[PDB]
């Protein structure tokens, strides 16, 4: 009644091209390019940012703006470091949190 | 406790450590061993039964396959010579070894076998005493020293440990007195397995022959004569003796003779064929089976010339009545629930299966793809001779070939599909479609061998068929063969 | 539409074969080879004759497949007359086969109606007492059967082929390999306790073979849906029709994979999205989603992956392939990289390009290094085995001590290959020249 069923993920290419003549069902994961990296860096990042507590202390010292000043600054981290990350998010995130402040 | 690491699935024997020779006071203290109840052998098979709700068709021609299975006609020699050893030591009460060595199915197992059972058959008829038959197959043990745990358990009925077992049988193959004693014969088949590092179980089993009170007879079957020369030191070899028995394989009218001797109440008889569902008696229509003396006579010529072994000629013999039965049963349609010969033609068909070689066939029968590999791997070994190719050379000259002969009408119309698969949003590939599918493919046929390597390009790929039926192969096809 | 629901989900459960045992599909090139075992089993579980029998041929050709069938069909009509053991060769060993037989062998002696107790000395005793009205046949199906026929010593193979030969008890044995010279693994005396039955498994031979395949995988035979006519209509129009995008996709595989199922796995998420029937006709007739899974299978490889990169990362990996093609033995490292890329920076320069330190393409080069593009000189990688991966393991590599700058690389791709693909438009496109 119990039928288990397995899901692998794998990093490497040629890791999985040495089990090819199994004939395994594979969904392939391409690299994201610049454009669709610099989108997925808006929709998981503006929110924490926008909601950071330097900048609520900041705007108090001194929405949809803080957003854009977010958005905005997550577009000159992409396009000054792009060519050092490549398409890496995880990298341009941490960028993003060593500028940020 | 908090434990390092854990062995939660530890199966321990209930195995004993004392050894025999505290089991007394003193030597004196030993009791006659031949009257004790546990001594000399003084449940499984039910669970294997079940009810039977049909009736088997036994065909003509299965009566021929179950007698032609392995469950002494060329043997008399051997078997003269290794029965009056045995009887000669046994009757006089000493203890010696025997050797015997041969090629697979000549015979050894069941001529010492057949030698024990009529020494088994005197010492019933009071002509020479009472003595124990004990076989270790060094094969079918898990451990070497096991064969200690085995003899001893045959001798006394108990259960010890591997070094408990085998100071247990040197104090008594030592220490024990003659009247108190049985003689025991003891078979060490495929002695060869029993061969370990420290040689101490070969020296031990060969020593406790050379013991006066011992009463013990080691007939031990090797497959080669220079066993001891080779293997084992010379202390072995000086026990084990000049004095060694070969079993040659037999010649074609010996394997005649046994396959006769097998379808002696078969061969040239009649049966009773049910023609409703084909089930045979032997002695509704009257049949005569025939299989020919000139079939048996080749079959028993070719395996002659290549072993001389007898299971190899039963087993032709076999496989031909198997194809003429199937033939048989095709042609009526019988199922399973005026004259039947097995022909000479169904014995060359059973030797020719066993002769024939599927390399070239299966060759022949790949993708364009994998072709082409073969194909250009021959071309570099051509080119430099260094029979190991770079992988990376073998996609350069492949690249090469279809950029030579891109005029030719197959590979104008194959060029796409092994770069681009077909499609206008694929872009040129650096490798083929299917470089990597067909590369472990002839891998695993073992076609081909590769070196553990991690850069793709300088691992080299070597050829571990021979070259010629490769190329046989490439000949075959249409398209390399004009290119 | 619950009738195209029922039509998709046969149409998937045909594509797994995961049919009843009677409407089980067997292609007709199969067909003539699997008789062969369908006898073979008939005469070990029926007539009770004692059999050993070799199948050859590649992954993937229906070894498993056949035998699998062939047990099912024998255990609708005969269930008390058979036990089954199975063993991989890859799951296991020589220890652990024999504790794999006693244990499938209770469970299966009690699902008829200990052998597995006690120490593994114990348990092959115990097995060779029970197998060295009527006899139930042992049917033993061996699956990576080479891994048992080593060169050191092949004991289980001799007890099983013993049991094949001289034991009373009807034991039907089925190995199943990949290798070819499967005969000379053996061993003398276990070749010679062998049969020298020999199954090679039927290759597909011709096109009409795999079209024939095809329409038995894709058509209909029961009336689960309304729509079971015009779908064997609709596919019986592509498979006649020679100049179809389904037969060229089958041509296609049959000139470079030559396997049914690589075929069946882009076939079925065609039949899974699809959200209607006429969108799984259009499909079916169009096969443009064979193309999109044809990309999507070679989107990670050299030439995907080159064009994921960025500019600083291509110049980087333009002057490591440049250098290791003017080195003698291919090998370069990041200095040497380095200094050809800042010798084309500015010679690009000279004729504006931010350059960057050499402390930044430290990072590059990593990514250059984690992407497959540089390998370690010399490196073997990926062992084959457990125990030489824990040799490997427990030794320091020379390249793992000194500076990260020092270390010797040699490329995965050359710069051929990388004037062949990157475009004329590209900027470094003249450096992949010398
Ligand atoms: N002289 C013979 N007469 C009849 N049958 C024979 C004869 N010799 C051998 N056979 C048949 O061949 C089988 C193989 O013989 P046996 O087991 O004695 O061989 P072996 O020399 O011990 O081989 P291996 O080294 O492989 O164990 C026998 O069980 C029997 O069926
Ligand atoms: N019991 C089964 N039921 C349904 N489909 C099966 C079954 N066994 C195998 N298949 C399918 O049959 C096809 C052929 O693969 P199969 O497992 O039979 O190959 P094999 O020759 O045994 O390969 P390998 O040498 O890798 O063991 C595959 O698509 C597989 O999913
Ligand atoms: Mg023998
Ligand atoms: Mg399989």
């Amino acid at each position: 009644k119990i039928n288990i069923k397995f899901i692998y993920t794998m990093l490497e290419t040629s890791f999985l091209q040495r089990y090819s003549t199994h004939c395994i069902p594979t969904v392939m994961f391409p690299r994201y390019n610049v454009d669709e990296v610099s989108t997925i860096l808006v929709m998981s990042r503006c929110g924490e940012l926008m909601e950071d507590s330097c900048l609520r202390k900041r705007i108090i010292e001194e929405d949809d703006q803080f957003q854009n000043v977010a958005a905005n600054f997550i577009h000159l981290i992409v396009q000054a470091f792009h060519s050092y990350t490549g398409n890496d998010i995880f990298a341009l995130n941490d960028l993003i949190d060593f500028k940020w402040p | 406790v908090i434990r390092k690491f854990t062995k939660k699935n530890v199966a321990r024997a209930k195995k004993k450590y004392t050894p025999f020779s505290k089991r007394f006071k003193s030597i004196a203290a030993i009791p006659d061993l031949t009257s004790l109840p546990e001594f000399y052998g003084n449940r499984f098979e039910n669970k294997l039964k079940t009810t039977q709700k049909h009736q088997i068709v036994e065909t003509i021609f299965s009566k021929v396959k179950k007698q032609l299975n392995s469950s002494l006609p060329a043997r008399e020699n051997e078997f003269a010579s290794i029965y009056l050893s045995a009887y000669s030591a046994i009757e006089s009460d000493s203890a010696t070894t025997i050797y015997v060595a041969g090629t697979p199915g000549v015979g050894k197992t069941l001529t010492v076998r057949e030698v024990v059972k009529e020494l088994l058959s005197s010492s019933a008829q009071r002509e020479i005493p009472d003595f124990l038959y004990v076989e270790i197959n060094g094969l079918k043990m898990v451990k070497p020293t096991d064969c200690y745990e085995t003899l001893w358990n045959k001798v006394s009925g108990e259960r010890l440990t591997w070094a408990a077992s085998m100071e247990s049988l040197e104090f008594y193959f030592k220490r024990v007195p003659k009247n108190k004693k049985k003689t025991i014969v003891v078979l060490l088949d495929e002695l060869d397995a029993m061969v370990t590092k420290s040689q101490d179980i070969m020296y031990n089993f060969f020593n406790w022959t050379t013991y006066e009170n011992a009463k013990l007879i080691v007939i031990a079957v090797a497959n080669t004569m220079d066993l001891p020369e080779r293997q084992l030191g010379n202390k072995i070899t000086s026990r084990i003796g000049f004095t060694r028995i070969m079993f040659t394989g037999y010649t074609h009218e010996e394997l005649k003779n046994i396959i006769d001797l097998r379808l002696k109440g078969l061969n040239d008889s009649f049966f009773y064929v049910d023609t409703k569902t084909g089930n045979a008696i032997l002695i509704v229509r009257k049949v005569r089976l025939r299989m020919s003396a000139d079939a048996i006579e080749i079959a028993s010529r070719k395996v002659a010339s290549v072993s001389g072994d007898a299971r190899r000629a039963l087993k032709v013999c076999k496989r031909a009545a198997e194809i003429a039965e199937k033939h048989y049963m095709a042609k009526h349609g019988y199922g399973y629930d005026g004259v039947q010969t097995v022909h000479i033609t169904h014995v060359m068909k059973a030797l020719n299966e066993t002769l024939n070689s599927h390399v070239i066939t299966f060759m022949t029968r790949l993708s364009f793809t994998a072709k082409l590999f073969i194909y250009a791997l021959l071309n570099l070994m051509k080119k430099n001779g260094s029979q190991e190719q770079e992988l990376g050379d073998i996609v350069d000259e492949i690249k090469l070939l279809i950029e030579v002969n891109g005029s030719n009408k197959f590979v104008m119309e194959i060029a796409k599909t092994l770069f681009q698969q077909g499609s206008d949003n694929i872009s040129e590939q650096l490798r083929i479609i299917s470089w990597d599918f067909v590369l472990n493919q002839l891998l695993d046929a073992g076609i081909l061998f590769k070196q553990t390597m991690k850069n793709d390009r300088i691992c080299c790929v070597k050829l571990n068929i021979s070259v010629e039926e490769a190329k046989r192969a490439m000949n075959e096809d249409e398209t390399l063969r004009n290119l | 539409d619950p009738g195209f629901g029922s039509l998709q989900r046969r149409l998937l459960q045909q594509l797994y074969g995961t049919l009843p045992t009677d409407e089980k599909i067997i292609f007709t090139y199969l067909q003539d080879c699997q008789q062969e075992i369908d006898r073979i089993i008939k005469q070990s579980i029926i007539q009770k004759e004692s059999h050993s029998v070799i199948l050859v041929g590649p992954r993937q050709s229906y070894k498993t497949y056949l035998l699998d069938y062939e047990l099912s069909l024998l255990q609708q009509s005969y269930k008390e007359q058979f036990i089954t053991i199975r063993l991989n060769g890859f799951i296991h060993s020589e220890q652990t086969a024999i504790n794999g037989i006693a244990t499938q062998l209770e469970q299966q002696l009690q699902k008829i109606h200990t052998i597995s107790s006690g120490s593994l000395t114990e348990v092959f005793e115990k097995i060779l007492l029970l197998l060295d009205i009527t006899k139930i046949t042992v049917v033993f199906i061996f699956d990576e059967i080479d891994t048992f026929a080593g060169p050191v010593r092949q004991t289980l193979l001799y007890n099983l082929f013993d049991m094949v030969e001289h034991s009373r008890v009807p034991v039907c044995i089925f190995g199943c390999t990949t290798k070819l010279n499967i005969l000379e693994y053996l061993e003398k005396r276990v070749k010679s306790r062998f049969s020298q039955r020999v199954i090679y498994m039927p290759q597909i031979q011709n096109l009409d073979d795999m079209v024939d395949a095809v329409r038995n995988l894709l058509t209909v035979r029961s009336e689960i849906s309304p729509w079971v006519s015009q779908w064997n209509e609709t596919l019986e129009k592509e498979l006649s029709d020679p100049r179809s995008n389904l037969n060229r996709h089958i041509r296609m595989n049959f000139e470079t994979f030559r396997s049914l199922p690589t075929l069946k796995n882009s076939i079925i998420p065609l039949v899974a999205t699809s959200k209607n029937f006429g969108s799984l006709c259009t499909a079916i007739k169009s096969c443009s989603f064979l193309d999109i899974y044809n990309k999507n299978q070679l989107s990670n490889n050299l030439t995907g992956r080159l064009q994921s990169l960025s500019d600083l990362e291509l110049a980087i990996l333009i002057s490591a392939a440049r250098v290791a093609l003017r080195a003698k033995d291919g090998s370069f490292n990041f200095n040497l990289a380095y200094a050809e890329y800042e010798k084309m920076i500015k010679a690009i320069n000279s004729r504006t390009i931010k350059l960057w330190l050499k402390k930044d393409v430290k990072n590059v080069w990593e990514n250059l290094v984690q992407l497959d593009f540089f390998t370690e000189k010399s490196a073997v990688g990926l062992r084959d085995n457990a125990t030489a991966a824990f040799y490997a393991s427990n030794y320091q590599f020379q390249g793992t001590m000194i500076p990260f700058d020092l270390r010797s690389y040699q490329m995965q791709i050359i710069l051929q290959e990388l004037r062949r693909i990157i475009p004329k438009s590209n900027m470094y496109y003249s450096w992949t020249q010398l």
